[PDB]
């Protein structure tokens, strides 16, 4: 069938907002160890603006950070109409909590209970080597080519703002090739079209695409309406959390729509899942399976999970009774388990918050150190 | 999911109704008396075009197996469009009648292996007549004639095109580019030239043209990028030392040596000029192997183990003239050996074999017209977009035209040949009955393109067709004119690898579209 | 997506019904009887209008095929406004009224192709009749009656318009800009001006305007950015002695070296003032290179190989004047030589006659004007905002017909030159009887724009074209008085270049509109 | 979320027709000359099986009542699978035939506690009887 997935630049001001969002965790977290954050930020023409509920024993002046971060993506000129340092950024965050003497006191940590109420899902294919759905992770790739371009400076006239869709058809639930490739990009008014779709394809588009799926059939589309020069948070509006779909899997896998950025690993809508995906990308390394996906449950309130289903499409070289088991007594899906022994009580989070949460191999929640002892145990 | 699946009779139908939807849709823009059709997209205004394979591209139906009849033809004029580039609409044609007569003789009672039989034998023999019909087509006059009648009618883009032929040769690249005037114009670009220019405005000496001209200058080529003036010293001494001008073509030149090389130029001591190299990635080095070898020079890569500190006079190209402007670099009059030009075009034209997309086969032929030979852009002229997409389309057709009849040759035009053809394998005979029979539905199915012409011009086709069938040798019908005539001589040619092409792929998809049986599709 | 197909006549009535949708929504503000014309905005309120394009560019019906239809009419008013900036609703009732008779020509059994033909024929020869019947627009009184009759009858604006453009000369800039008071305003700059202001509000000397004023001072142009001290020592000392001031041009300058220019204004040792340089890139550099001909400096660069330090006198450029705001800078009567300020401009305008874009090309003029000439900035004024909307809007179009005037020429206005040019190609003919009627229609179609006046104004349409054509020369009809007399004495003014392009433009769209035989598009 | 009550007689046929069904679906699958069950499964092809248990895992009914029934009869199946391997289908139909028959006597008017106690009086009697009746092998 006729898939096709779309990624987006770090430029954009949706992914402005969440890497800044990302970045203020980051310094909360290094710190306070222990502290507590839901944060949200909206970018607009010269105005941004942050906010949220952020309980912690430190200060933070949220300015620094922003200049610090917003000069990485690049945005040093006017000329696109957003400069980081003639803008202005506003404060509207609650730095204190009512609750912070009541609920001191803790009977066990190892007992916590969740504080929502849902469903999160993982997934895991081996069609790539990172295991991961085909079509999100290179238009991911595409993306990063461009910004690595950009930052080099052999591309010096490139904008920021790039986004990419691409295409891929199977048959017979395998890829047999590459349909259409579409990378739209702003560049500068220098150059003119024609040299414009040259350097991009034959620099980006080419050494990134395996060269063997490309066969004749592959149509390359560049700059479709023919001027792409317009282009930053002066022609669209920022906010922070409107395209998770296109950050976790791209569409490939049901998703229970929780935002990602700017939330503490104490609240269960992002930790939990990242777990799902590490507990997945285990047990699919292993080669138990082809595909396979965690459903884990978890009631607000409430400290065991409800319920725990693995599902795999009928590719399972074992009954789904015995990959039920072996999740449940080498993984703990405690709340605070996966917490201790995922680790990720670390500043980490600045690199997460742009080109996908998951498919990269340094991340801690996408090691495959445990797929040599389900083999085992299942063999 | 769920499949719905029909047997015989009624899948034949279906199939049927498709194809004709399909056939009609593209048939009304045949010949030179036909009408253009209207596509509605989405993103902008409708564009209007005249072919078929445009018109092809964009039909699907709401029934499952109408729409596979429709997309089953519709390869015939995708194919005819790669191969060719033109004959698309009288494939289709072509295809159209051989599924109805086929369709009808398997009605009748026959099975349809033997059909195919026959109607591969009877084109195989048509393609042999085909080409013992052919006659070549050398003089302009005839490419003339070839790019009007392929153009609408249109003389003056024939003209131009014959001209530019004529101009640029054999071994060269014509190319066709919307323009900006109210009328089409030709420029020509004689010897090699890239889209680099000067990378300082203080190296011009001749400002009245915004141009810096060298006179047998040096050509110096690097492909390391340069930040420090270190590395050159020995070669421009050297060249000071002799005083006539040097050519600097690195990938990019940073600043600080630029500070030198312009304080230099402007005391008066040494001329040079700096361009980047054009290009990128393995064309890049490609291409600068492809000036080293016409300007008689050798090229410094530093992975090679070579360095620039090292380099003497036998390192350096020589060309007689160097123009360079803001945009462009031209290299006038080498000094290089000719054996190794036709080592690297012959190299570079068995690299083209080799390539699948046909991007590639466009960027190492003009990389061949670069290295020997010329190139020529037309710029179509039109006041209003759509009209100038139509006329690049019709230019496009013209000059796809034109190449095929120069390289097989040309055939009288207006659907005769194949009547001819038909005429002359009047005494085919197959193995069984049904075999004749399908080398009859062949034969009488090359006669539609004639047909339909006539048909579009508001006449009864039937008596025109007798008419032409009575005469021989290249007596034709001209529709513009509505009288009869000897085609030759009157101007309408045709090329005979359109034809054959034509031919071949109408038979091939409509000899397997007739066999089918049965169809299985999803529920609506 | 599933597709409909439509086939002749269905199609063509389709399309005919979108075009007359259309074109009756956009021909009730012809003339200066036309009315105004509301369009909703979903962000904001809705706007009344009168332009042509504005209400052309948001028709869009549901029906897909006569949607079709209005989006290939909707192209004719695009490119009107956007080649000439006036006379858009006289091109689209053209194109209606040409594609209403081709219609009824075709529909007769005519051949589409050879009626095309025809019309492009005789819109050729009207083209050269126009350009013949064209008579010169110099004067100051022939400018305002152009603009008067651009800005439905406006005196005022007119004789604003040519006040502005006496004023500022034959090559200089005029733009219009939202006012604040009541009444119109004019603004023009004298001198050379650049949008940049003072870095520190520490330089002020003057608080009765908040701004410096420098008499007679030196100008030192740097470009690179200025960070140490240690450089600025010897021309500042060598500024000290002489006593004038200085003002210092450089990409930008950091807060340590502000701090001692700061001082030493306070102190009065050296009365010194910064700015930054404006633009940015290739531009700057060449736009600084000009205010340095203009103030008779050179500029202190480091790509070109010479240092700051060892800067003198002679590298200062001079002024009577210079003033700063919070905002601009101007520069009052530099020093320099006028045969290099010619041969600069010279250049600039031979890389004018160069630029393919119209983007690339504003600044170049906005060049020109800033070093000979100057820049006017028109206000408009109006109580609430609707009403300055469409004010800015009769303004723009007045300058725009003001400038096309001014290049090309004047015929008698009200749809009186064409109806000239239909009836002396009375006698024009073409191959066949098609093209002859093509030629006909054409030449009857050209009369449409008097006769939608007329009906706009509320008489018989007929009674007055006859009329018109019984008389010769510059015999006409005036709307505004209802009376009819000479069309130059009245001062009803069209340029000759508006007229042309209107022409043109709708008989190229609907020539080729006429040729339709069948339509597709998706399904509702 | 909102609940449904049923009292008496119409529960209990109810659960009867939910027990009949998964018995009747069950117990063709009993003895030498049973025949098969063809499971149809949602990813891959159907499998051909003659185990009770196998049937019986699978038997999910729209009716809630007569789900609630044929989940609760499941468990003998499901218990004699995992105690030793066989007897599921013999289980299912000794479970069958008992719910019946006591069915039956409630409604002729009988205390059901009594009849349960009389019914495990009788089994705890059985089961010495027939280890009474073992012979090694
Ligand atoms: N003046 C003419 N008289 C008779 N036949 C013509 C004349 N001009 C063109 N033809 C024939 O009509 C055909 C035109 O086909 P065309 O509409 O270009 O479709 P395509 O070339 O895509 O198949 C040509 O094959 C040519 O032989
Ligand atoms: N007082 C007048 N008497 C007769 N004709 C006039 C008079 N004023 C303007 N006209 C004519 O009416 C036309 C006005 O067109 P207008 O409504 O401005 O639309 P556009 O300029 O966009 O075509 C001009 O072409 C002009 O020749
Ligand atoms: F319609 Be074909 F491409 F001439
Ligand atoms: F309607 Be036009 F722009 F005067
Ligand atoms: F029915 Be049992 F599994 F023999
Ligand atoms: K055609
Ligand atoms: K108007
Ligand atoms: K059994
Ligand atoms: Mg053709
Ligand atoms: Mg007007």
């Amino acid at each position: 069938h006729l898939f096709t997935s779309e990624s987006v630049s770090e430029g954009h001001p949706d992914k402005i907002a969440d890497q800044i969002s990302d970045a203020v965790l980051d310094a909360i977290l290094e710190q306070d160890p222990k502290a507590r954050v839901a944060c949200e930020t909206y970018v607009k023409t010269g105005m941004v603006l942050v906010g949220g509920e952020i309980t912690t024993s430190a200060w933070v002046d949220i300015e620094e950070i922003t200049r610090n971060t917003v000069r990485e993506i690049g945005y040093v000129h006017s000329d696109m109409g957003f400069d980081a340092n003639s803008c202005a950024v506003l404060s509207a965050i609650g730095k204190q909590s009512p609750d912070i003497n009541q609920g001191v006191d803790r009977a066990d940590p190892l007992e916590q209970g969740a504080g929502d109420q849902g469903l999160m899902f993982g997934y895991a294919t081996n069609e790539t080597d990172v295991l991961m759905p085909a079509p999100i992770t290179y238009a991911h790739r595409l993306v990063q080519r461009q910004a690595e371009v950009r930052k080099n400076g052999t591309l010096p006239w490139l904008r920021p703002d790039a986004k990419s869709q691409v295409t891929f058809q199977y048959d017979d639930g395998k890829i047999v090739g590459i349909d259409a490739v579409v990378l739209s990009t702003q560049h500068s008014e220098e150059i003119d079209q024609k040299s414009l779709q040259e350097a991009v394809m034959e620099e980006i588009i080419k050494p990134i695409l395996p060269a063997e799926w490309l066969t004749s059939a592959t149509k390359f589309f560049i700059n479709p309406t023919g001027r792409f020069v317009i282009g930053g948070p002066m022609g669209d509006c920022g906010l922070t959390g409107r395209k998770i779909i296109v950050d976790t899997y791209g569409g490939m896998a049901r998703h229970g729509g929780g935002a990602f950025s700017g939330k503490d690993p104490s609240k269960v809508d992002r930790s939990a899942a990242y777990a799902a995906r590490y507990v997945a990308k285990n047990i699919v390394a292993a080669g138990l399976a082809d595909r396979c996906e965690i459903q884990v449950s978890y009631a607000i309130g409430v400290a065991e999970p409800t319920s725990i289903m693995v599902e795999t499409f009928g590719t399972e070289k074992v009954p789904s009774e015995q990959l039920t088991l072996l999740v449940r007594e080498f993984f703990d899906l405690r709340p605070y388990g996966l917490i201790q022994m995922l680790d990720l009580l670390h500043p980490i989070y600045k690199e997460t918050a742009a080109y996908g949460h998951f498919g990269r191999e340094h991340f801690p929640w996408e090691k495959t150190d445990k797929a040599q002892l389900l083999r085992d145990a299942a063999g | 999911a769920a499949k719905d699946v029909k047997f015989g009779n009624d899948a034949r139908v279906k199939m049927l109704r498709g194809v004709n939807v399909l056939a009609d849709a593209v048939k009304v823009t045949l010949g030179p008396k036909g009408r253009n059709v209207v596509l509605d997209k989405s993103f902008g205004a409708p564009t209007i075009t005249k072919d078929g394979v445009s018109v092809a591209r964009e039909i699907e139906l709401e029934d499952k197996f109408e729409n596979m009849g429709a997309q089953m033809v519709k390869e015939v004029a995708s194919k005819a469009n790669d191969a060719a580039g033109d004959g698309t609409t009288t494939a289709t044609v072509l295809a159209q009648a051989i599924i109805t007569e086929g369709l009808k003789a398997v009605a009748a009672g026959m099975n349809p292996m033997d059909l195919k039989r026959g109607i591969d034998k009877a084109v195989t023999a048509a393609v042999e007549e085909l080409k013992a019909l052919s006659v070549p087509c050398s003089d302009s006059k005839a490419i003339a004639q070839v790019g009007t009648i392929s153009a609408n009618s249109d003389e003056t883009v024939g003209k131009l095109i014959a001209e530019a032929m004529d101009k640029v040769g054999k071994e060269g690249v014509i190319t066709v580019e919307d323009g900006t005037g109210l009328q089409d114009e030709l420029d020509v670009v004689e010897g090699m030239q890239f889209d680099r220019g000067y990378l300082s405005p203080y190296f011009i000496n001749k400002p009245e043209t915004g141009a810096v001209e060298l006179e047998s200058p040096f050509i110096l080529l690097a492909d390391k990028k340069i930040s420090n003036i270190r590395e050159m010293l020995p070669v421009l001494e050297a060249v000071a030392k002799a005083g006539k001008p040097l050519l600097i073509i690195a990938e990019d030149v940073e600043g600080e040596a630029l500070a030198t090389l312009v304080v230099n130029t402007m005391r008066g001591i040494v001329k040079v000029a700096a361009v980047k190299a054009p290009g990128f990635g393995d064309r890049r080095k490609a291409m600068l192997q492809d000036i080293a070898t016409l300007t008689g020079g050798t090229v410094i890569s530093e992975e090679i183990g070579m360095e620039l500190e090292k380099a003497t006079l036998e390192d350096l190209g020589q060309a007689k003239r160097v123009v360079i402007n803001k945009d462009t670099t031209t290299i006038i009059d080498g000094v290089g050996e000719e054996a190794a030009i036709q080592g690297r075009v012959a190299q570079i034209r068995q690299q083209i074999e080799e390539a699948t997309s046909d991007y590639d086969r466009e960027k190492l032929q003009e990389r061949v017209a670069k290295l020997a030979g010329g190139v020529a852009v037309i710029k179509v002229g039109a006041a209003t977009e759509v009209e100038m997409k139509e006329k690049k389309a019709r230019v496009e057709d013209a000059l796809h035209a034109t190449r095929a009849a120069v390289e097989e040759g040309v055939v009288a035009g207006g659907g005769v040949a194949l009547i001819r053809v038909a005429s002359k394998l009047a005494d085919l005979r197959g193995q069984n009955e049904d075999q004749n029979v399908g080398i009859k539905v062949a034969l009488r199915a090359m006669e539609a393109p004639l047909r339909q012409i006539v048909l579009n011009c508001g006449e009864e086709p039937s008596v025109v067709a007798n008419t032409v069938k009575g005469g021989d040798g290249n007596y034709g019908y001209n529709a513009a004119t509505e009288e009869y005539g000897n085609m030759i001589d009157m101007g309408i040619l045709d090329p005979t690898k359109v034809t054959r092409s034509a031919l071949q792929y109408a038979a091939s998809v409509a000899g397997l579209m007739i066999t089918t049986e049965c169809m299985v599709t999803d529920l609506p």
